[PDB]
């Protein structure tokens, strides 16, 4: 193991606590990101109907992108 | 007063703190309500 | 580091206040003869000179002391324990002993 | 039991030693205590006003409530961007809840919390020695980009943390001279329209009663020998050193002190690696340092002649 | 008598000079108030027609307050 | 506040200028105890100030 | 001329011994301490004391 | 003015940011007599300044 100052991923590698819950995939599996409850989104980060943080440009680009497919919905982007 | 250990307690959350910081209470002078007082410096700060 | 606590003063218009013993740390109390104190709104008591004010001040633990605090210790005779890497033949062993 | 329902409390009027006009005066923005124990420079300020709530007491991040100057003992609310903190230059505000602000400040000799504009554009200042702090054994001015990680304690920016509690007591009496008339030779008492107000007098004899209308009053010739105050206020108020205590000064509730001190990791600079010159039974170190750095040595024998110097320069 | 930095009321008491002409009555007979030339009135203190400074809420409350009773005048407050 | 020069300026308008002279302005205190601003409680001394 | 307000220092604590006293002084800001004997000659001293 | 850091910032607008680098800026003078700013009357020396 390692000292508490560094979180240990589910792989055998320890990284500093500053990289935990920073929006960046640090561990080889990303376990350092799927544990906190951060839900903020940027100004250019549109929030999908399911709560996913996705880029605004990703919306209504011709193919489904969100889990619920709200990106291609005609209501969000009229044809 | 004015040195290390001026305030002591068996633990952080103990309810029987004992200290001797040389508190002096003065006669109020201004018209509005006040509690003038003076005290020795923090012995912990001095030791640090 | 201590944090001085000064409770709200008590005043009696035409009367007398008496010190009372308390168990708080460094509890210090005094009684003053004639005050006639003022607040935002003018005088607070009607007696011109028989106004009595009582002052209290004790000491508590600072809110941040849960991290910046010191502990005093008395240390007796020290005991020594070691770990060894005794080897012999083609076999090695590790163990701890006092 | 610590409560967070602020509707049962209310702000109050302290006694700032240094108001806007460089003279002590009653202010709604009195500074009570200033704590600086973080390793990143941030400080915690206690203020007689209440931030992050509306007049009714409910939660509202954009509004702060304070005590008005009027004699009716009323609470007024205002937009929060009018509030600024400064010591020698402007300070960046970080968090706010209840009586407490968390701000980052440059070094200075006094802490000032002010209301910039509006009807009540006041200020308050308290002497306090705010000095630059650093962690480790090498001085710096801000955390460098590259270095090793040490253990440091910083005030948590979140407002849900707790570092203790503060008591809450019943409000005391508060007499206002506006309730005394003294027409020609008799003291008259007038309530503020539809309120029940009590009076006390010592005009030869001790007189006390509760009135809700005009009172002639007997035996009193000077207004100075009577007082009048209301009793329907019930919101609790901090244990301030500038308030006349109630008859029953028993604790009625507790309030969280936000922004608890927490352990985390800071970044510290690595000095230039020294060059070692080796001679007989002694070494010579060639050191370089733009900012003061600590160099300590100790022998490994029975005697441990120890040195500790703050090398600077080359 | 007392040192000149202290003013003596016409009762037998000497107080500090900052209490003179300060808007507050400190002498038992009020000799430190009705002697100076100050005439300012605060925003909340409405100035009566006779020049006396009276709190604004006193106005048109149903009872006469000023010497000439400007507060109860129907001109000032319309019923 | 304490400083090394005194500056008068016209902040805004067509005639926006400034002037500066070298003058040492230092913090002054009365009596035998240095202080930042007059404290709430203390004895009264004799001092001279400009009339407002 | 007028009156200012000035701070009152923390009252010292005297420790008394044979033919000599010792003062325990605390002062957050610089303070003046002067002494003078009451004999034929006066060994006047002056010192600005800060800290404990 | 003299300081210990240099800062460039965008005051307003959407892209409101700042930057700061450690750098010692000290008051500079020419000749053998220290001064706060070029006095009105004096002899002319040789100096070097950045061209505006
Ligand atoms: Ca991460
Ligand atoms: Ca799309
Ligand atoms: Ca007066
Ligand atoms: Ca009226």
């Amino acid at each position: 193991k390692c000292e508490p100052s560094q979180f240990q991923c589910t792989n055998g590698r320890c990284i500093t606590l500053l990289w935990k819950c920073d929006g960046d995939e640090d561990c080889v599996d990303g376990s350092d990101e799927k544990n906190c409850v951060k839900k903020t989104c940027a100004e250019s980060d549109f929030v999908c109907n399911n709560g996913q943080c996705v880029p605004s440009r990703w919306k209504c680009d011709g193919d489904p992108d969100c889990e619920d497919g709200s990106d291609e919905s005609p209501e969000q982007c009229h044809m | 007063p004015g040195a290390f250990g001026d305030i002591q307690a068996s633990s952080l959350y103990a309810t029987d703190i004992v200290a001797r910081t040389d508190i002096r209470l003065l006669k109020p002078s201004v018209k509005n309500i006040h509690v003038p007082y003076t005290q020795a410096v923090s012995g912990y700060e001095m030791w640090k | 580091k201590f944090h001085t606590v000064i409770p709200s003063p008590q005043v009696k218009c035409c009367g007398s206040l008496e010190c009372k013993a308390s168990s708080k740390a460094d509890y210090t109390c005094r009684v003053f003869g004639g005050v006639y104190p003022f607040m935002w709104g003018g005088a607070q008591c009607f007696c011109d000179s028989e106004n009595t004010q009582l002052s209290e001040a004790y000491v508590e633990f600072a809110p941040d002391c849960t991290i910046d605090h010191a502990v005093a210790l008395k240390v007796h005779t020290a005991a020594l324990k070691v770990g060894l890497r005794i080897v012999y033949g083609n076999t090695t062993a590790h163990l701890d002993t006092f | 039991s610590i409560t967070d329902d602020f509707t049962l409390t209310s702000p109050y009027l302290g006694f700032c030693p240094y108001c806007r006009h460089s003279a002590p005066c009653f202010s709604p923005i009195k500074i009570e205590n200033v704590w600086d124990e973080s390793d990143d420079g941030s400080i915690r300020i206690q203020v007689s006003a209440q931030f992050g709530y509306n007049q009714a007491g409910t939660a509202d991040v954009t509004k702060f409530r304070y005590m008005s100057y009027d004699h009716d003992h009323d609470i007024k609310e205002d937009s929060m961007e009018k509030i600024a903190i400064s010591t020698s230059g402007p300070c960046r505000r970080l968090g706010h809840k209840g009586y407490f602000l968390l701000a980052q400040c440059p070094p200075g000799d006094s802490v000032t919390v002010s209301i910039t504009s509006g009807a009540s554009e006041n200020s308050c200042t308290v002497e306090k020695k705010i000095r630059r702090k650093f962690v480790g054994r090498e001085e710096y001015l801000f955390p460098p980009v590259h270095g090793k990680l040490l253990k440091c304690h910083i005030y948590d920016h979140l407002k849900e943390t707790s570092a203790g509690y503060i008591t809450m007591h019943r409000p005391g009496p508060h007499a206002y001279k506006s309730y005394l008339k003294e027409a020609s030779g008799e003291v008259y008492i007038k309530p503020p329209s539809g309120k029940n107000v009590t009076y006390e007098c010592k005009c030869g004899d001790y007189s006390t009663g509760i009135v809700s209308t005009q009172t002639k009053m007997n035996g009193c010739t000077k207004a100075r020998q009577c007082i009048a105050y209301t009793r329907d206020q019930t919101k609790w108020v901090f244990n301030s050193p500038d308030l006349i205590r109630h008859t029953d000064h028993s604790v009625q509730g507790k309030l969280h002190i936000p922004f608890r001190l927490t352990p985390t990791v800071c970044r510290v600079p690595l000095a230039h690696t020294p060059t070692v010159t080796k001679w007989f039974k002694g070494i010579t170190l060639h050191l370089t340092a733009t900012r003061p750095t600590l160099l300590t040595t100790r022998k490994l024998g029975l005697r441990a002649d120890a040195t500790a110097e703050w090398i600077t320069g080359t």
